[PDB]
């Protein structure tokens, strides 16, 4: 073997074929993005001083200046709607990460796709299904969203195209003849690529529980 | 048959039942060690915890009965 | 379904101009009612509630300013449905004052839509002009006029005008 | 009875063959009984398939 | 032909071949034929003669062992709450026989039942989704 | 320590750790770790407030092996990206911060 380190846990990961480059995706429940342990970092910085007492001592500087590495110490995280989603563009021959994308606070992705859809061009796509705010268990959401990337740099580069909203989450995206399927909860939806955002070139509301993963010859 | 908990009848409530095949479950969780760290991996806790909360559940699951 | 008429002579008794009010707007369609007061309030007014709406429509549109006793009457749809509509009967923008549809061609054109429009005060926004001259994109100051003239047209033998619903 | 049935507009199958009342097996029948086309300005991904054929009219 | 009935003795003696057999083909990969043999063998449930009604016990064990708990359950779920007394005292004898051997594998099998106003009937863990 | 799912001690100053998950570690005791500044605690110190302490790298431990752990593997692809024809195993695997994306080749180190 040869182990590669990560931040969250990846829930998945897709080849991109002519950049032979790795994109991960990145989950973790209870868990705070670098920008939320940021803001919390800064809370509790504010919060120190506010004891009013001889103010003098500061221990803030240094225990903000103190960063644990995070697998010794583990997870700095708890909280229950919190999440940490994060997306990674990595070499396979070595271990050096050529790009990492991050993302909002309670936004976990279940779901990358990677494909070209027929009308455009050899344009490579990252396509990034995400949830909004899992209420773990009892079973809800705030809803859910699509995120889209260009890919660019040959596939060495990713760039945010748009941000697309959808009623629910997202479990699986799957390309199918130049255009992408997505099921999303349990209604069945053939998307195709819009310049702002998806439209739904099909749907199916049968299927009655949910939808999990789909795999398309 | 009494005796093996878990046994039915021709009386048995819905409430009774499922929470019977609740407990059933919780117990295979606890048994498998596997299925339990998927729960660990999925919502993020130790397996202790996991199995902690599960104990809890037990007797409650669906709540008071009717 | 019901018009608002205003300007009217109210030297008329009461009776008297119900009855011509009834008489008058025969032309057009059953009159199922006329709701007509003397009061400071009402005085000079009428309500007139037709069964069908096309009715109304063409009752607007044919009768805008006839001198009646003397005095050129003014129309309008009414604000609100007549207790008699509800009770013969049994969405939140609704009714709305954008009506955007097609169905509407046939050497059609944008001054005459413009003053079929223009008919109405609220004339406010008027679309149709393209090699189409049958896509219609009205913006009416308000419902009462946007309904007025969607009454007036409401069966353009069929057009297709949909409110900005 | 499907001549009642069919008749009154409430129509015959297995599903309705249970209540005699009239009125319920309305309300049952009427329990018995949307694309998206992407205009050019990236915000016809809310407009309806006709709706943009429309516009292909006007365009 | 047999377990379809002339008389009580042909389905009693054939269902007691179906026991034997369903055990001893055990894990081999018949179990189609034996789904279909399955399907005669279901009416017979109903009888109040000892002999045959402990016969059919025996049958529909074995079955349960070669088939699977799996198609069982989905032969026993609707008489469970039937109305009449009848049914549920019997699918409930089958349901307990299914119950106790085996009481480990058919947690899968449960259907999902949705939640009422006191109770959550849903068991949210099987839906946890990496 | 990474959280361990089990601790076997040994004797002549030795700690096993295997985790619940990631690597898994064998650690030795060159100190028992006492009479220093580190705060040691009674259970009968006054409070009502709870006694805290500051974490640190191990000045209690030497680490002395970490033994391959795949588990959990959450993701798997058979694929040869390489110069040679045997194809190498890429795998997402890990849990919370320790996750990490490994390859497998045919080979003892």
């Amino acid at each position: 073997q040869v182990a590669f380190p990560l931040q969250y846990t990846p829930r998945k990961f897709v080849i991109h074929p002519e950049s032979n480059n790795l994109i991960i995706i990145e989950t973790d429940h209870n868990a705070y993005t670098e920008a939320t342990k940021a803001q919390r970092k800064q809370q509790m910085a504010e919060e120190m001083v506010e004891a009013a007492g001889e103010l003098a001592a500061e221990m803030a500087a240094a225990f903000l200046n103190e960063n644990l590495p995070e697998s010794i110490f583990g997870a700095p995280k708890a909280g229950n709607g919190q999440w940490a989603s994060v997306i990674r563009v990595m070499n396979p021959i070595q271990g050096n990460t050529l790009d990492l994308v991050q993302l909002e606070q309670n936004e976990a992705a279940f779901s990358v796709a990677v494909c070209r859809f027929s009308n455009t061009g050899e344009d490579w796509y990252v396509l990034v299904g995400v949830a909004k705010d899992l209420i773990l268990n009892p079973r809800s959401v705030a809803g859910g969203f699509v995120y889209t990337y260009k890919l660019v740099n040959n596939g060495e580069k990713l760039e945010f195209l748009h941000k697309t909203p959808v009623e629910e989450v997202p479990a699986a995206i799957a390309p199918f003849q130049g255009r992408v399927l997505i099921g999303v909860g349990k209604l069945l939806r053939v998307y195709d690529l819009g310049k702002k955002k998806l439209l739904r070139k099909c749907e199916n509301k049968h299927i009655a529980n949910y939808i999990s993963g789909i795999q398309t010859i | 048959q009494s005796k093996y908990i878990g046994t039915g009848h021709a009386d048995t409530t819905k409430w009774e039942w499922l929470v019977n095949q609740h407990r059933d479950s919780y117990c295979s969780y606890m048994g498998h060690f596997d299925l339990l760290n998927y729960f660990a991996i999925a919502e993020n806790e130790s397996k202790a915890r996991v199995r902690f909360n599960l104990m809890e559940k037990m007797l409650q699951p669906c709540g008071p009965p009717a | 379904h019901t018009i608002y008429i205003n300007n009217m002579n109210d030297k008329i008794k009461k009776e008297e101009l119900k009855r011509s009010l009834y008489a008058l707007f025969s032309q057009f369609g059953h009159v199922v009612d006329i709701v007509a007061l003397k009061t400071m309030k009402m005085r000079g007014q009428a309500f007139v509630i037709f069964k069908e709406l096309g009715s109304s429509t063409n009752a607007l549109r044919q009768l805008q300013g006839f001198p009646f006793y003397g005095k050129p009457m003014r129309i309008q749809y009414a604000k609100t449905d007549s207790d008699i509509i509800s009770k013969m009967r049994g969405p939140d923008y609704p009714p709305n004052y954008i009506l955007f549809l097609n169905n509407l061609p046939e050497e059609t054109n944008e001054m005459m839509l413009s003053m079929l429009f223009n008919q109405f005060p609220g004339f406010k926004e008027v679309r149709l002009v393209p090699g189409r001259h049958d896509i219609a994109f009205v913006e009416f100051e308000n419902d009462g006029q946007a309904g007025a003239a969607r009454d007036a047209l409401q069966g353009f033998k069929a057009m297709k005008i949909t409110y900005a619903k | 009875h499907a001549h009642g049935m069919r008749c009154l507009g409430i129509p015959n199958t297995a599903h309705f063959a249970n209540v005699t009342q009239i009125e319920d097996a309305v309300s049952l029948w009427a329990k018995l009984k949307d694309t998206e086309e992407e205009y050019e300005d990236s915000s016809g991904n809310v407009v309806n398939k006709k709706t943009y054929e429309d516009l292909k009219r006007q365009g | 032909d047999a377990l379809m009935d002339r008389d009580l003795v042909h389905r009693q003696t054939a269902s007691a071949v179906v026991q034997h057999m369903s055990l001893g083909v055990y894990g081999f990969g018949c179990e189609d034929s034996l789904n279909h043999l399955l399907n005669y063998v279901w009416p017979n449930v109903f009888e109040t003669s000892p002999h045959v009604i402990q016969a059919v016990m025996g049958a529909l064990e074995g079955l349960r062992v070669a088939i699977g708990p799996c198609r069982m359950l989905q032969y026993c779920l609707q008489g469970l709450f039937h109305p009449a007394r009848k049914v549920r005292d019997v699918y409930w004898k089958i349901y307990n026989s299914i119950y106790i051997g085996s009481q480990d594998a058919l947690i899968a099998h449960y259907p999902r039942i949705y939640n009422d106003d006191k109770n959550t009937y849903i068991r949210y863990e099987l839906d946890y989704i990496l | 320590v990474p959280v361990a799912a089990a601790m076997c001690v040994l004797k002549t100053g030795f700690l096993f750790v295997a985790s619940e998950f990631g690597n898994h570690y064998l650690y030795q005791i060159a100190h028992l770790g006492d009479d220093d500044e580190e705060p040691e605690f009674s259970s009968a110190m006054p409070l009502e407030d709870t006694f805290f302490f500051q974490p640190r790298p191990l000045k209690n431990l030497v680490l002395v092996d970490e033994l391959d752990s795949l588990s959990p593997i959450l993701f798997c692809q058979i694929a040869d990206l390489a110069n040679e024809d045997t194809p190498q195993l890429y795998v997402a695997c890990g849990r919370g911060p320790r996750s990490s994306l490994r390859v497998l080749r045919h080979g003892l180190e």
